[PDB]
RNA sequence: UAAGGUGAUAUGAACCGUUAUAACCGGCGAUUUCCGAAUGGGGAAACCCAGUGUGUUUCGACACACUAUCAUUAACUGAAUCCAUAGGUUAAUGAGGCGAACCGGGGGAACUGAAACAUCUAAGUACCCCGAGGAAAAGAAAUCAACCGAGAUUCCCCCAGUAGCGGCGAGCGAACGGGGAGCAGCCCAGAGCCUGAAUCAGUGUGUGUGUUAGUGGAAGCGUCUGGAAAGGCGCGCGAUACAGGGUGACAGCCCCGUACACAAAAAUGCACAUGCUGUGAGCUCGAUGAGUAGGGCGGGACACGUGGUAUCCUGUCUGAAUAUGGGGGGACCAUCCUCCAAGGCUAAAUACUCCUGACUGACCGAUAGUGAACCAGUACCGUGAGGGAAAGGCGAAAAGAAC
RNA sequence: AGGACCGAACCGACUAAUGUUGAAAAAUUAGCGGAUGACUUGUGGCUGGGGGUGAAAGGCCAAUCAAACCGGGAGAUAGCU
RNA sequence: CGAAGGUGUGCUGUGAGGCAUGCUGGAGGUAUCAGAAGUGCGAAUGCUGACAUAAGUAACGAUAAAGCGGGUGAAAAGCCCGCUCGCCGGAAGACCAAGGGUUCCUGUCCAACGUUAAUCGGGGCAGGGUGAGUCGACCCCUAAGGCGAGGCCGAAAGGCGUAGUCGAUGGGAAACAGGUUAAUAUUCCUGUACUUGGUGUUACUGCGAAGGGGGGACGGAGAAGGCUAUGUUGGCCGGGCG
RNA sequence: UACGGUGCUGAAGCAACAAAUGCCCUGCUUCCAGGAAAAGCCUCUAAGCAUCAGGUAACAUCAAAUCGUACCCCAAACCGA
């Protein structure tokens, strides 16, 4: 069991997109942004006891960011793992 | 923007031994 | 490492002369050999590499005085 | 603020701290969106954060 | 520190506009302050779609050093150069030329 | 023609490497000399 | 300390405080993921994988702590072989690693010089390797002279490029002695006697003594030019401050600042005194550092290269003496003089700025100056070691030129 | 069965034109030899410079080789320009 | 009321050179004797930085090859669509390897970049984009070697080397078919399967190993035998009567 | 319908012959140049044992991470400026 003082900083925000929104409606299923020492566990009990709601199961991958150039000076943005969360049959997020 | 102003390229000495004079 | 157990007789370098007197660089090698030596005062053999110096400094100084010297002074056999 | 929180238990922290974090959580939830229109509440709390989380190591083991 | 205060009504030495007096706006980063009535320059503006602003010859109130102004006296008609004393404990303004305290 | 320098990372990294220049003796005689022009691309792990 | 803050290009949104818990500065703390000596095993650095004693547990799994390695002290265990022995298992302080110059050691060259070149010099210089400190080394007479003496070590100026050495070529280079800086002598090879005794090496404390933030600090107004007076032109004032720094151009009196006067709850150096922690000065004396001194044998360090060579160091077999001796006084001998080797300790004077503060400078002012005044040991180039750039100026504040 | 033959991919580089501040700082085109073996090849470990490796050519060891390349004594030295 | 610098003029010393002054330029120059010099450019096949020269010449990176209608626009020889026509098809096709680091996908945008124009682009700019008990790595195990406490050896660093612990390109668990987005998917979804670990119970009661053995476990050539991936034809089904 | 798409339906789904350089084959034959180790697994035992524990014979389970995953891949995206 994951303690709450670990668990409670393991979110950012949730990820606004196109396949977000598809995949809220026609497959059910949540887009979170997670910080990077994140397993499973750290989120398929972060899922739980955060919005006292329930889950199905996790699933993660680690987007690996952009190159960015501004001015004329190189920039590399901060890598951020993105978790797709499936949510059970009768679910419904806040 | 701007560029570079390239050089010094490899130049082979720019000849062989061809002046065979012997 | 080529060094006496006793004296301390570490190698040296020197010019290896010539009757034109040349000039080339040598070493000088101190004359190391294995060696066993009885106790009674422990009723043993110890083992030693010793110089050749050492092995007739061993038959004046007493046995157990730099048997006891080399646990002193950081050499152990 | 640590001069009135000085005056509090070792473990009634312990909850403080834990109420803290879930509003606060629930301040970095809203900050997905584009209605958090508070700038400082976010780094008040984290300044609230920080007392609190110090002055636990200044009783728990000082 | 900075002996010119924020809200006290300061006279200006030279410049454009000297002679005038005006009550101190405010002041900017090392010093400079925005006197609410003198420092007066027009300056263009394109129109911006954020905050609505439809575009015009904006006119606001531009910056001075501490060595263009001074303090302006009540009592004799001119600036005076402010010092430190040290009354009560208390470290508080007072006027060098005609040695009576001001706040 | 095969060029002078056909990449193999898998190879490149242990040869070259950080943990490969800390080994030896005199490794520690070059990162002892990287630093005082301070490489900021210290060496060549990527 | 305080009327303005939230580092910058880079504005803005949204906020906080005014009688001092806003910020900013200083001292002590708590924080200190991961890699790196990396130290739990490993590993293409920033990751991968565990073991153990112990606290939760919605019994899913968690959060903490420790574990290298030798050295050292052990406690214990421990076989060939019975008591005993190597080895093994735990503890605890030390250490490792990095860092510029500088010092001391252990190894050690070349083109060049001689117009070639081997002996020589280039030189114990470059370069590696070990070890240590802020200083290091060396050290309290087996040292010189010359019948008169001096009185440890180092360093500076001389003696002097002399006397010497040298294919007597190149070139190298003393010493005795004199001026200086600067001075401190001790102790074990040992018994006793004052026995806990002067001193000595850490502790904490009081006083100054700084260092780490700080505070005040003189005096000037009006006219003409122009964008503007800090200017010229009048009349003053201040000055234990007229050096510099900026302000719409040259400012003692506009503004920070200096001369001057002050300041610390906390830390901390550098001294006397302190209660201590631990060690011990003072007399009678005996006893004077043996595989060593010198020599046989090569050798390298003495300016000193085979020289007619003293001195010291040592790889090799030798090898004594012991207050009557023994070394030295530049082969060696005799006399005389002087000194007690074969063990330690020890400050300044000198050498050095990677880094810290303050000033100056007939030093630079952007192709200079450090490679770099600008986001540079970066871009670009080389697999790598390593090399290595170019690139400041609007104006007074952007007042950045709306329509 | 074959260091057998003819001939693909693959290697290899013999002949000729083109190309030689070319498309390429060694190649295109058209013909060519080996092509179940002393072969060729993927990827990975090993060999250090008076040294390696070499069916041994003084060829190769990062496009450089009768001693690679990178710093240093280096301001080697140059009686010649 | 105009300093240094540039510029033109006007005088002037036997000269290097000065004085004076119109113009630009907007804050410093500097007497006179004197002092010290990184103190004077035509070179050095010098070195940087700029502009000429050939020159509006060569060349435009294959001799596979393009023509046309429509649209976007200020723009079309290439950009989108559509029809012919060419060309590859053991490649110039698809998926992956060692490699590369946003090139993939839309919304824009044309200055520079494409040996042209540019709406277009692998170009700028803004956003979106990878999902696993099964594929692979990590991980269990070793080869060649590497590290290597001890120990042995070496002036010192170090050098091999024992036990070990490292080391893929090989040896060991697993699973597939269909659908989907502008982009991923054996990973998402219905479908249906499989393994490997601790668990709690059900009856069964020899497990025990750093040890013992069988296995994993292996070269080259040819030769057949049955077979499918695929290929062809017929039967069928649907469309059509050119 | 957003004329780009998509939603909703859907018969036949057989046979024969041909056939590998793909499978059995990690096989067979046969030749000489005579063709890895260790683990997972199969299995037997002692130091150890207790009527325990562990052991496969069942099944409800509970679990099975972290990272790679887009894109080109004999190329306009790698090495060749
Ligand atoms: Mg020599
Ligand atoms: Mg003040
Ligand atoms: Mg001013
Ligand atoms: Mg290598
Ligand atoms: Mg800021
Ligand atoms: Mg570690
Ligand atoms: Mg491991
Ligand atoms: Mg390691
Ligand atoms: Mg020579
Ligand atoms: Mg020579
Ligand atoms: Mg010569
Ligand atoms: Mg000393
Ligand atoms: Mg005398
Ligand atoms: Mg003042
Ligand atoms: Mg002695
Ligand atoms: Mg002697
Ligand atoms: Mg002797
Ligand atoms: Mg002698
Ligand atoms: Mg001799
Ligand atoms: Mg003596
Ligand atoms: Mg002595
Ligand atoms: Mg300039
Ligand atoms: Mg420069
Ligand atoms: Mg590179
Ligand atoms: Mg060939
Ligand atoms: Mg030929
Ligand atoms: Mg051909
Ligand atoms: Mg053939
Ligand atoms: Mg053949
Ligand atoms: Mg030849
Ligand atoms: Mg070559
Ligand atoms: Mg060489
Ligand atoms: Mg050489
Ligand atoms: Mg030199
Ligand atoms: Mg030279
Ligand atoms: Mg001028
Ligand atoms: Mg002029
Ligand atoms: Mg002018
Ligand atoms: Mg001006
Ligand atoms: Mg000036
Ligand atoms: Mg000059
Ligand atoms: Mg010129
Ligand atoms: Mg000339
Ligand atoms: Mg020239
Ligand atoms: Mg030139
Ligand atoms: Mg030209
Ligand atoms: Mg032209
Ligand atoms: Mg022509
Ligand atoms: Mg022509
Ligand atoms: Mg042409
Ligand atoms: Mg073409
Ligand atoms: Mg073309
Ligand atoms: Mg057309
Ligand atoms: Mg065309
Ligand atoms: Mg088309
Ligand atoms: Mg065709
Ligand atoms: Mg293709
Ligand atoms: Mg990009
Ligand atoms: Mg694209
Ligand atoms: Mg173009
Ligand atoms: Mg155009
Ligand atoms: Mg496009
Ligand atoms: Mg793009
Ligand atoms: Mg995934
Ligand atoms: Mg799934
Ligand atoms: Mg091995
Ligand atoms: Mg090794
Ligand atoms: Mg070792
Ligand atoms: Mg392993
Ligand atoms: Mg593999
Ligand atoms: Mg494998
Ligand atoms: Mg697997
Ligand atoms: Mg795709
Ligand atoms: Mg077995
Ligand atoms: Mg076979
Ligand atoms: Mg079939
Ligand atoms: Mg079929
Ligand atoms: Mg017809
Ligand atoms: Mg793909
Ligand atoms: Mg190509
Ligand atoms: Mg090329």
């Amino acid at each position: 069991m994951i303690r709450e003082e670990r668990l409670l900083k393991v979110l950012r925000a949730p990820h606004v997109s196109e396949k977000a929104s598809t995949a809220m409606e026609k497959s059910n299923t949540i887009v979170l942004k997670v910080a990077k020492d994140a397993t499973k566990a750290e989120i398929k009990a972060a899922v739980q006891k955060l919005f006292e709601v329930e889950v199905e199961v996790v699933n993660t991958l680690v987007v690996k960011g952009k190159v960015k150039r501004h001015g004329q000076r190189i920039g590399r943005r901060s890598d951020w793992k993105k978790a797709y969360v499936t949510l059970k049959e009768g679910q419904n997020l806040d | 923007a701007a560029a570079a102003a390239a050089a010094a390229a490899a130049a082979a000495a720019a000849a062989a031994a061809a002046a065979a004079a012997a | 490492s080529r060094v006496c157990q006793v004296t301390g007789k570490r190698p040296v370098t020197g010019n290896n002369r010539s009757h034109a007197l040349n000039a080339t660089k040598r070493r000088f090698l101190p004359n190391l050999h294995s060696h066993r030596f009885w106790v009674e005062s422990e009723k043993r053999f110890v083992t030693l590499r010793v110089s050749a110096k050492g092995m007739r400094v061993i038959d004046k100084k007493g046995i157990d005085t730099v048997l006891a010297e080399l646990r002193a002074r950081g050499e152990k056999y | 603020k640590a001069k009135e929180l000085r005056e509090k238990s070792v473990e009634e922290l312990n909850t403080e701290l834990l109420n803290l974090l879930r509003e606060q959580f629930n301040l970095r939830m809203q900050a997905a969106s584009g209605q958090l229109q508070q700038s400082h509440l976010l780094k008040q709390v984290r300044r609230d954060v920080a007392r609190v989380k110090t002055l636990l190591n200044e009783k728990a083991g000082a | 520190a900075a002996k010119i205060r924020r809200d006290d009504e300061v006279i200006v030495l030279t410049g454009k506009d000297k002679g005038k007096r005006g009550k101190v706006k405010n002041v900017l980063s090392s010093g400079k302050v925005i006197v609410e009535g003198i420092n007066l320059v027009k300056k263009h503006q394109k129109p911006v779609p954020a905050l609505n602003q439809p575009g015009g010859i904006v006119e606001k109130e531009a910056a001075i050093q501490v060595s263009n102004v001074a303090i302006f006296n009540a009592a004799t008609g001119k600036a005076d150069r402010v010092g430190f004393r040290f009354e009560d404990g208390k470290k508080v303004r007072f006027f060098k030329s005609n040695s009576e305290t001001i706040k | 023609m095969k060029r002078t320098f056909q990449p193999s990372v898998l190879k490149r990294n242990r040869s070259h490497g950080f943990r490969a220049r800390m080994a030896t003796k005199n490794g520690r005689q070059v990162l002892a000399r990287r630093r005082a022009k301070g490489r900021a691309r210290l060496t060549v792990s990527k």
